[PDB]
């Protein structure tokens, strides 16, 4: 923190204690920390290193503070370094988002951000009782030594205590006549330092009251500040053992062999801390008095050394084991007040997200502020800085925060993490509103995001990793699932509109800059979404209820995609197949079995009652709403068609690549929900495909690659073996010896091309 | 009869007291400590409610629940077709609860009042928050149907609202279920206050029940009476309007530490002359239950109180959490079920481990089949199992190869070996002794430490006892208990300057012990033990001592004799001293003194003769002992000194020191302490024991007919035996 030094000086400086503290031993850097807390959210030019610490000594610590038995050598957290470290949080993020945007700053305090936010537990229980009394000889805000003590006088001791204090000052006199034998001092007329002899041999019992108060005045300002401090002290019988109980050579006791318990050793330790503030500020008025100069022991106490601790250090173990000695019980200064853990407000992820939801709306209404003035000439930010630290610390902050919570976003003490840690039913709704927030703010700003649109994609695919469906159902609020319902229906009318301008713009302006927004943010984040649902089994009760026809619609559009051919198409094509794929898992309807379809009580087609067929619009058949998808043993007529064929990559791609896809991710799902696979309502369930056929199917397409090596073939194939390891696991190793064997020593005859064969 | 303490499910059999019975060694059953029995003592503890005070909206809802408990009989009895009349006669079928609680005994209609008061009030110390919706659900009722049978004498109708539409969630049922069994535990209170006893048939003049029982042994019948009963008391209280929003489910951890005794593991290994340095070898686990088991291969150091895997000399597999333990732990493998039978594998050129699960090899975290990469031969292996609490495990040697269920599969194309594939003989099988005896303190112990301090002219030998362990992490706050080596003999037959001729006549010895200062003297006890001493435990107090009175009469009936045998003959420091915590300043001389010809053991404190006195048995062994909680590093030391007119300890323990009045400390007295790290052997073979019910006319017979024998080296410094 000194300024004297030179830029070497300060790198030198910088990297010695980055490395001491990089390898030190996580639980010895508390009070370094918590000298740090109030520094760090300066951000001066001294701040860098200070975010560099925090950064990298939190990244490494990750793991234990986190955990709640941390790692078992080094033990795990203490909850006080957790209070100090939210504030941390807190303040750095507050500061850096009303203070000035620096690029280099800020892309250095992001890390620091995301490890603090990633080591903070999220299900932390924020305590209505925390620290408390805070230190303030740390709080300077010159040179971090400020050390006005806690004012005692205007309380008082009580009557019971000079029994203690008499008790006490006899102990005072029998360590002096210790000290007068050992130096050498005798008994005599007068006290003399060049005799040793010294007259002082008189006991306590008469010693006069003016040389006894010479003692109790340091003994009464200890009890003074002890009881100023709040400590209880409860009395015992071995107190009236001494009355009934009842010059001198006070005669050999034993002090050493008693030892005190951790929580009066912190207990000591601040009171140590006190009495080394007393004794400062009586340097600080003597030095003041002086004028001029500085003492080795003017650092505060914290930063002092164990040499000079020792006087402290014992005088308060002398003090305290003569306590228990004379049955007094000494506990915490007060009482808890109340505990806020019942509300899970106080969860830390709780109130994150609380003022995350809180930046991200204000976020959201100034880009509809934009869009209102971006038409005029002025397109200078007001709140510049504003979304150039959310878009590039927040959203960020977002996507490290729920990747390093996988889990505990889907823990919900329902075994997800059952451990502990569950993101309550709440916090998954806010979520979720989160998402939905996300989805409205990136909804056609492409243009107006400085390239940072794949940073938002990400965030949108992260967020829909994060998902809970049967949460969000049982318990959600209304506005949200609100929220989350136009979600689905505007994702599926911006897809509809886009569908409609591509039939009427099949010849391939702003309609360039929609279909761009659409097939790099819109098409990934509902295969997103669609990914996440179906491999996280919440598809199926996702779907009931209008959503349902949300999600006709959107396959409506997607087979409408799949059977569009343009050349920007053919350039985007892995992103329309991945969405392909995606959206056949989360749809619960065999679409293709055209002909068992209806008979599912579990589709909106049978709980559609009648009036409210009449309600909505509808084709009244399953087929008629989705005309255009084909039977399915018409497409599997196809495949096989397609086998004899043996089509090439580049000469007839277009519904061989695209229909493959589209039936792995099919088969994948409903051969488990096949009629085999589903003994309750066998070949009456969902659907009748079956082991035989998909093997026949495996076949197929295995037999159409043979011809397809012809052209060197392409990637996409790589991605069906991708999709199709799932499905070689899935089936039965019976089906894999004799059939599929062969098949790897056909494919050891397709070594010979330079990919990589399974 | 004894017959009736049998639990209502359990059938009564006739067992081997002790866990192992003579039978196949691969087929024998190892099991590991199991659950301690506490549900024998079944002490209906109810949740105190009294100091709860109802709070105002009960109490303004108090009549319109005494209200509710009415319709309650008044439904119960007559939707059970019963009718109405003074005297509870179930016979005449009469009842009064059918007609107003005015004529229904006042004191019953209060007893049922308050007890529903307590119903909701446990609600309350439950977490159930009862309170109103609205008016709404007060001032709107039900109409029910009322037949004539249905119908009743009294104005309050049983017609509150059809419970149907009213739903009670299922935290909430459960919390019925709760205070259900809260209910029978009253009822069972109050027969316990009047005397009532369990029996297994129903008598009055015994005046014992079989209904007192804990809720889960109670029968389904009555279960279903109380469940009615009391869910549709808690149906109509919601159709009051007084929702009770449940409060959570909280998770609870049993922690599954239930284990008798401090044993939290009992380890199974072979006998250490079976090490092997050289070789491939193979042996099988089979695990009967899954929990907190751990196999592998131990070395002949392995340390029976330590668990396996955690320091070096142990190289175990456990699969409860899928980690390999060998100083530490690493994610290893799976995890099993029950039935899994893990196989054991060991290169000793090769210097590789690796487990299987019911044939597969097990993988680490790294595609590589090694559960431990490299180590050094050292002193060989063993075979070792570890196995935790109600946990039953099988080790097959392989000694009969057809027996291994995975080694054609994996194993025997490697060229493994079984562990017992050429012996003639069962391999014997060493486990962990459960119960702790004294043994000479190690000089590499980590917490005790003893001295010897020779005895000068004007001072007598002594014996210092310190601990290392304090003023550092890791020391034991635990009672060690102290003995020395060797024994002081009574007379066999009982008698109906000090002076050189009483003093070589006497037969009475001293030894004293002095406590340090700052050590607490109450944490110390000092007296004599007997070789029967065997009792650890972390809380030791002189009423918990094993004691008996044997009590021997002539012919009326006369006791004549009385006879109290104890283990421990032992006194308190704190109790001994007078000054109380005044003192500790030096001092506490604890003096002992033992008469061996008429057994008086009589204690002297600082030159006072204690109260306490005790009279032993003739030839009772009794060592001097010592059991201190340390509170300071410097606690007791041992002086073998006299006093005048006794004889020293010496003398008595010594017989080539018999009239020597000189007080000697020989190197043979050593201090010894009480521990469990000591290893048991397993019996090659058990006596052929068969039990059966040979009728209900004849009983159960037991038949043993072939002799076993085994030779007995008896030890005479310490009065015990071993094979
Ligand atoms: N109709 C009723 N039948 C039984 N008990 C009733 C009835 N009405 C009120 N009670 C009350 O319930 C109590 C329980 O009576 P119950 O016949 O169940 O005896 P018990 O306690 O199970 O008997 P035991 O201890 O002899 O097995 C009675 O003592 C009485 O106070």
């Amino acid at each position: 923190k000194g300024c004297s030094l030179t830029k070497a000086q300060r790198d030198s400086i910088e990297v010695c204690l980055l490395s001491i503290c990089g390898q030190l031993r996580p639980s010895m850097m508390q009070h370094l920390l918590r000298r740090l807390v109030f520094d760090v959210p300066l951000l001066n030019e001294h701040a860098k290193m200070p975010l560099k610490l925090l950064t990298n000594h939190y990244e490494r610590c990750w793991k234990y503070y986190c955990l709640p038995g941390g790692w078992g050598n080094f033990g795990a957290a203490s909850e006080e370094e957790l209070h100090l470290s939210r504030k941390l949080f807190w303040g750095i993020f507050d500061a850096l988002s009303q203070k000035k945007y620096e690029q280099e700053l800020f892309k250095l305090a992001l890390p620091c951000l995301s490890a603090v936010a990633g080591a903070l537990p999220p299900d932390y229980m924020e305590s209505n009782y925390v620290s408390m009394m805070e230190k303030q000889s740390s709080m300077d805000s010159e040179g971090n030594f400020n050390p006005q003590p806690v004012d005692t006088s205007n309380i008082t001791i009580p009557e019971k205590l000079e029994y203690f204090i008499n008790k006490y000052a006899e102990h005072s006199h029998d360590k002096w006549s210790m000290d007068k034998l050992a130096n050498g001092w005798i008994y005599g007329e007068i006290y003399s330092d060049s005799s040793k002899v010294q007259p002082l041999m008189k006991p306590y019992k008469l010693l006069s009251e003016k040389e006894k108060e010479i003692y109790r005045w340091p003994i009464k300002e200890s009890l003074k500040t002890m009881l100023a401090w709040g400590w209880r002290i409860e009395r015992t019988r071995e107190g009236d053992s001494m009355a009934l109980y009842n010059g001198y050579s006070p005669r050999a006791i034993d002090m050493s062999n008693v030892t005190l318990s951790r929580d009066l050793h912190a207990m000591a330790e601040m009171m140590a801390e006190n009495y080394h503030n007393i004794w400062a500020k009586k340097k600080k008025m003597e030095l003041e008095s002086k004028g001029g100069g500085n003492h080795p022991l003017l650092v505060p106490y914290d930063t002092l050394t164990a040499k000079e601790k020792a006087k402290d250090r014992e005088k308060a173990q002398d003090i305290l084991k003569f306590l228990q000695i004379n049955g007094y019980a000494v506990s915490r200064g007060f009482k808890d007040l109340e505990l806020d853990t019942p509300s899970i407000e106080k969860r830390f992820a709780y109130s994150f997200l609380q003022q995350l939801i809180r930046y991200v709306d204000e976020a959201h209404q100034y880009i509809l502020e934009f869009d209102g003035g971006s038409r005029g000439k002025g397109e200078h930010f007001p709140y510049e800085q504003e979304i150039k630290f959310f878009a590039k610390v927040v959203l960020p902050l977002i996507d490290q925060y729920f990747k390093n919570h996988r889990l505990y976003f889907l823990s919900a003490a329902s075994r997800p993490l059952c451990s502990g840690g569950h993101a309550s039913n709440k916090e998954k709704e806010m979520v979720t509103s989160l998402f939905c927030k996300l989805g409205v703010l990136v909804r056609h700003r492409i243009s107006l995001f400085g390239n940072d649109a794949t940073s938002i994609v990400n965030c949108l695919h992260i967020l829909g990793q994060t998902l809970d469906a049967r949460t969000v159902m049982k318990t959600g609020l209304e506005s949200v699932k609100s929220a989350l319902r136009a979600f689905l229906d505007n994702a599926a009318e911006d897809l509809e509109k886009t569908m409609e301008n591509l039939k009427q713009g099949q010849f391939t302006k702003g309609v360039t800059q929609i279909i761009n927004y659409t097939t790099v943010a819109l098409l990934p984040m509902l295969s997103s979404l669609f990914e996440h649902i179906g491999q996280h089994q919440f598809g199926e009760d996702l779907i009931l209820e209008d959503v349902q026809v949300s999600c006709y619609r959107i396959l409506t559009s997607l087979y409408a995609l799949g059977t569009s051919k343009s050349i920007y198409v053919e350039r985007q094509r892995s992103a329309l197949g991945e969405c392909l794929a995606a959206f056949a898992g989360a749809f619960p309807v065999a679409f293709l079995e055209t002909h068992l379809d209806k008979h599912n009580i579990y589709s909106i087609y049978n709980t559609k009652s009648s009036r409210e067929r009449a309600a909505l619009s509808l084709p009244t058949n399953v087929e008629d709403v989705c005309p255009n998808i084909p039977s399915l043993e018409k497409l599997m007529e196809e495949i096989v068609e397609l086998a004899e064929s043996g089509i090439r990559y580049t000469q007839m791609p277009h519904v061989m690549e695209v229909i493959l896809p589209m039936l792995c991710s099919y088969m994948s799902r409903w051969w488990e929900h096949g009629p085999e696979n589903n003994p309750e309502r066998a070949e009456m369930c969902c659907t009748a495909l079956n082991s035989e056929h998909m093997n026949t199917l495996l076949g197929n397409i295995l037999k159409i690659i043979y011809n397809n090596l012809g052209i060197d073939e392409g990637a996409w194939m790589k991605r069906l073996a991708v999709f199709s390891q799932p499905i070689i696991n899935k089936v039965k190793p019976q089906l894999l010896k004799t059939h599929f064997l062969p098949l790897m020593e056909k494919l050891k005859k397709k070594a010979a091309t330079v990919v990589s064969e399974e | 009869p004894c017959y009736e303490a049998v639990l209502p499910k359990e059938k009564l059999k006739v067992e081997h007291s002790r866990e192992y019975k003579q039978e196949r060694t691969y087929t024998r059953d190892l099991l590991g400590p199991t659950v301690s029995l506490t549900q024998a003592a079944f002490t209906p503890i109810p949740v105190d409610t009294s100091q709860i005070v109802l709070p105002p909206h009960l109490e303004r809802i108090r009549e319109k629940l005494a209200e509710n408990i009415h319709e309650l009989w008044v439904m119960n009895k007559i939707e059970l077709g019963w009718q109405y009349g003074p005297v509870r006669d179930d016979n005449k079928r009469q009842h009064p609860c059918l007609v107003e609680f005015s004529k229904l005994p006042e004191q019953e209609r209060n007893y049922n009042l308050q007890m529903s008061l307590e119903t909701l009030k446990t609600l309350l110390a439950l977490g159930c928050h009862v309170g109103i919706s609205d008016e709404h659900a007060e001032d709107k009722v039900k109409k029910m149907k009322l037949p004539k049978n249905y119908q009743l004498t009294s104005g309050y109708k049983p017609a509150p609202m059809d419970l149907s539409f009213i739903k009670l969630t299922p935290s909430q049922e459960a919390m019925v279920d709760k205070l259900a069994e809260n209910a029978h535990n009253v009822w069972a209170r109050d027969r316990i206050r009047q005397g009532w006893t369990y029996g297994i048939q129903q008598d009055v003049k015994n005046r014992r029940n079989p209904r007192l029982v804990p809720y889960t042994l109670l029968d389904d019948r009555t279960k279903k009476s109380n469940k009615d009963s009391l869910r549709e008391a808690v149906r109509t209280l919601l159709g009051y309007g007084y929702n009770l929003e449940a409060p959570d489910q909280d998770h609870a951890a049993r922690a599954e530490v239930c284990s008798g005794t401090g044993e939290r593991f009992r380890i199974f290994r072979a006998e250490k002359t079976y090490a092997v340095k050289a070789g491939r070898w193979y042996f099988e686990f089979e695990t009967v239950t899954a929990g907190d088991m751990r196999v592998g291969w131990s070395r002949p150091g392995c340390q029976p109180d330590q668990e396996l895997g955690s320091d070096e000399r142990a190289f175990a597999f456990d699969g409860f959490k899928a980690q390999r333990w060998h100083q530490g732990n690493e994610h290893y493998g799976r995890s099993w079920q029950a039935g899994d039978v893990v196989g054991c594998m060991v290169d000793m050129n090769e210097h590789t481990m690796m487990f299987t699960l019911n044939g597969e090899i097990l993988l680490d975290d790294s595609g590589s089949e090694l559960a431990f990469k490299d180590f050094d031969v050292g002193d060989g292996f063993i075979p070792v199992c570890s196995l935790g609490v109600a946990q039953v495990g099988r080790m097959n040697f392989g000694k009969d190869v057809s027996t291994l269920k995975y080694f054609t599969i994996c194993g025997l194309q490697e060229g493994y070996e079984p562990f017992a594939v050429n012996t003639n003989r069962d391999i014997t099988m060493w486990l962990s002794k459960r119960l702790p005896q004294f043994l000479q303190v190690p000089s590499n112990h980590e917490h005790i430490e003893v001295t010897r301090i020779d005895g000068t002219i004007d001072s007598s030998p002594c014996l210092k006892v310190t601990q290392k362990s304090f003023g550092s992490q890791n020391s034991n706050t635990d009672i060690m208990f102290y003995r020395l080596s060797m024994p002081i003999e009574c007379a066999e037959v009982f008698s109906k300057r000090d002076d050189y001729d009483f003093l070589m006549q006497t037969s009475t010895y001293y030894y004293s012990v002095r406590i340090f200062p700052g050590q607490e003297p109450a944490n110390v006890w000092v007296g004599w033990i007997t070789s029967d001493f065997h009792q650890y435990d972390t809380g030791f107090d002189l009423d918990r001592v094993r004691t008996v009175t044997v009590t021997l009469g002539d012919e009326k009936g006369k006791v004549h004799e009385s006879i109290k045998r104890s283990n421990c003959y032992m006194v308190c420091a704190g109790e001994s001293m007078s000054p109380g915590q005044g003192r500790n300043n030096n001092g506490l001389e604890i003096g002992c003194v033992v008469d061996a010809a008429s057994g008086l053991l009589t204690f002297i404190a600082n030159g006072k003769e204690l109260s306490t006195y005790y009279q032993v048995e003739p030839s009772t062994k009794l060592f001097p002992a010592v059991f201190a909680q340390a509170t300071s590093p410097n606690v007791f030391q041992f002086e073998l000194g006299r006093i005048k007119n006794v004889m020293p300890l010496s003398a008595g323990l010594f017989k080539s020191e018999h009239k020597n009045p000189v007080p000697q400390c020989p190197p043979r007295l050593h201090v010894q302490f009480l521990s469990h790290v000591l290893w048991s052997r397993m019996p090659n073979q058990f006596l052929k024991v068969d039990v059966s019910r040979i009728s209900e006319r004849q009983g159960w017979l037991v038949q043993c007919l072939d002799p076993l024998q085994f030779m007995s080296l008896h030890i005479p410094e310490e009065n015990r035996s071993v094979d």
